[PDB]
RNA sequence: GUGGGAGAGGGUGGUGGAAUUCCCGGAGUAGCGGUGAAAUGCGCAGAUACCGGGAGGAACGCCGAUGGCGAAGGCAGCCACCUGGUCCACCCGUGACGCUGAGGCGCGAAAGCGUGGGGAGCAAACCGGAUUAGAUACCCGGGUAGUCCACGCCCUAAACGAUGCGCGCUAGGUCUCUGGGUCUCCUGGGGGCCGAAGCUAACGCGUUAAGCGCGCCGCCUGGGGAGUACGGCCGCAAGGC
């Protein structure tokens, strides 16, 4: 799945300064792990649809902080998605 | 012709028919009787009479070959169920003990609309 | 009558191996009694069935067994 | 890696030029397949609660171990190649919950 | 975010016993089955009942609950991998990023359709036996599509809490599931029952609102005609909106 380790590898990357946790871009960045461990596990498993809402879900959320990034500091938009690779 | 003396003894008992077998120890059958071994025809085997009859029917069948000790098995639920295993205690045949076998399943097979 | 945990000491629910302690919650026959008779809470018949199933799986605790009266 | 604990029940008629062989074959899997062995219960000859393999009873082996999750479905499936493995039964370590303390 | 927690939530593979059916053998005679009674049926080619062995498919007894999970449909052996949702403790971080939601897209029991498998039990149609005034039915014996699996359609329902969603506010008592706590109890989040105020035509609802309010979407305006006709979109068809 996706344990600590690999959560902390994240949140140190993406954060504003030292400590920060829930920063807008740490959200986005630890919302698009998320979307890539269930895009790649709903590659295989086409069947599960249970788990196909949860995805909507992300992306949903996603696509709620960005569009709300967008509205405020519009190049830090630009600095995580050329850094994330979307849209 | 087999001289077992001991063995055990099966009640299968439906609510249309009771019916017995005698075996000895390792399961084959040595003699049977029934509702309809007996001069009961039709609705007549599925009851405690006929199931009292077909089982002492049974007994004296096993006396030929010498059966003294007997164990009871008992299968399904019915009308003379009971009838049966109080005629075997009396039949002379020494009861050595009673127990029930009847098979339930763990909801496998779809039964028929009669039993739904 | 008394009760299973009534009559016990302090034992592991989690432990499918210790059948002699299984062997007080099961019935006559292989059945799971019920809380009724085993003075158990919620959380602790859910953990308890699921590892009599284990035990049974390893051949430990029966299926099913055969009343002796009647 | 995660911990897990692995039951092993085989023909309780073998002598010791099977048995060896039957375990260290268990041995040579484990290594296989990279399961760290933490520690080995052997309790062997044990009545049975119903007839398996219409033998009434099993010797019984208890291992436990830590290795990659990703590989446990394909290590059962090479525990149950052998004849006399009979039962084979992986589960993940628990906590011992306790009742009735 | 951190740290914990429960669960038939989902998907994949694997696996266990009981039972039914059929095959093999052993043993064993005269019927079994079934009904309010019976008959078709099956049985001397040896059935039913019993023991042993084997094959196959489907469903998971007890635990099991007035219970739990899910957005609904719906989800019960066990094991493992992949995985979703959710809840509590800390008061850590961002700083209104929120709510609803015409379209769109995705999901959607059962039944039915296509292709290829599978086929034990059950079982529309149908083949029989009875009942009857008649039986095109209930009861009985057989039995195909189908029920199961893979992939693709179909989009309906008493899809029910006949109660859209979110939030705030408004006595409590009691039963319960699951967390935390200074653990006769207090404090949360669900699942039940009584009941204050009040609402409601009444039955009844009543901190899980049908109460007091607010925001947004859906929908209603007499019955039959009729969810029919026409048109359109969708569908292989049945047909659906
Ligand atoms: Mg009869
Ligand atoms: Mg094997
Ligand atoms: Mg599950
Ligand atoms: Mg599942
Ligand atoms: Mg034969
Ligand atoms: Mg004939
Ligand atoms: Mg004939
Ligand atoms: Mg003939
Ligand atoms: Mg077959
Ligand atoms: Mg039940
Ligand atoms: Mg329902
Ligand atoms: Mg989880
Ligand atoms: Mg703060
Ligand atoms: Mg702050
Ligand atoms: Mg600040
Ligand atoms: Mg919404
Ligand atoms: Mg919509
Ligand atoms: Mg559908
Ligand atoms: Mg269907
Ligand atoms: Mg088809
Ligand atoms: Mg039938
Ligand atoms: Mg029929
Ligand atoms: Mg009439
Ligand atoms: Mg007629
Ligand atoms: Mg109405
Ligand atoms: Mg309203
Ligand atoms: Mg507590
Ligand atoms: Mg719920
Ligand atoms: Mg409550
Ligand atoms: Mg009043
Ligand atoms: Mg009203
Ligand atoms: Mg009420
Ligand atoms: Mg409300
Ligand atoms: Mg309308
Ligand atoms: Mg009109
Ligand atoms: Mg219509
Ligand atoms: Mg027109
Ligand atoms: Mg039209
Ligand atoms: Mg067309
Ligand atoms: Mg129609």
């Amino acid at each position: 799945p996706i344990t600590k380790e690999e959560k902390q590898k994240v949140i140190q990357e993406f954060a504003r300064f030292p400590g920060d946790t829930g920063s807008t871009e740490v959200q986005v960045a630890l919302l698009t792990l998320r979307i890539n461990r269930l895009s790649e596990h709903l590659k295989v498993h086409k069947k599960d649809h249970h788990s196909h809402r949860g995805l909507l879900m992300m992306v949903g959320q996603r696509r709620r902080l960005l569009r709300y990034l967008q509205r405020e500091d519009p190049e830090r938009y630009r600095a995580l998605i050329e850094k994330l690779g979307i849209r | 012709k087999r001289q077992v003396a001991s063995g055990r003894a099966y009640i299968h008992a439906s609510y249309n028919n009771t019916i017995v077998t005698i075996t000895d120890p390792d399961g084959n059958p040595i003699t049977w009787s029934s509702g309809g071994v007996i001069g009961y025809k039709g609705s007549r085997k599925g009851t405690p009479y006929a199931a009292q009859l077909a089982a002492l029917d049974a007994a004296k069948k096993a006396m030929a070959y010498g059966m003294q000790s007997v164990d009871v098995i008992v299968r399904g639920t019915g009308a003379g169920r009971e009838q049966a295993i109080r005629a075997l205690q009396a039949s002379g045949l020494q009861v050595k003990s009673i127990v029930d076998d009847t098979p339930v399943p763990h909801n496998g097979c779809r039964p028929k609309k009669k039993f739904r | 009558k008394a009760k299973v945990k009534a009559t016990l000491g302090e034992f592991d629910l989690r432990d499918y191996r210790n059948v002699e302690v299984l062997k007080r919650f099961l019935s006559e026959t292989g059945k799971i009694l019920p809380r009724r008779r085993t003075g158990l809470s919620a959380k602790e018949q859910r953990i308890l069935a699921k590892t009599i199933k284990r035990a049974r799986i390893l051949g430990l605790l029966p299926f099913t067994e055969k009343l002796v009266r009647k | 890696m995660r911990r897990y604990e692995v039951n092993i029940v085989l023909n309780p008629n073998l002598d010791q030029s099977q048995l060896a062989l039957e375990k260290e074959i268990i041995q040579r899997a484990l290594e296989n397949y990279g399961a760290r062995v933490e520690k080995v219960e052997e309790l062997g000859l044990r009545r049975l609660a119903y007839p398996i393999a219409k033998d009434p009873q099993g010797y019984f082996l208890w291992y436990q171990v830590e290795m990659p999750e990703d590989r446990v479905n394909d290590l059962a499936r090479e525990l149950r190649i052998r004849d006399n493995v009979r039962r084979v039964m992986v589960v993940k370590s628990q906590e011992p919950f306790l009742a009735n303390a």
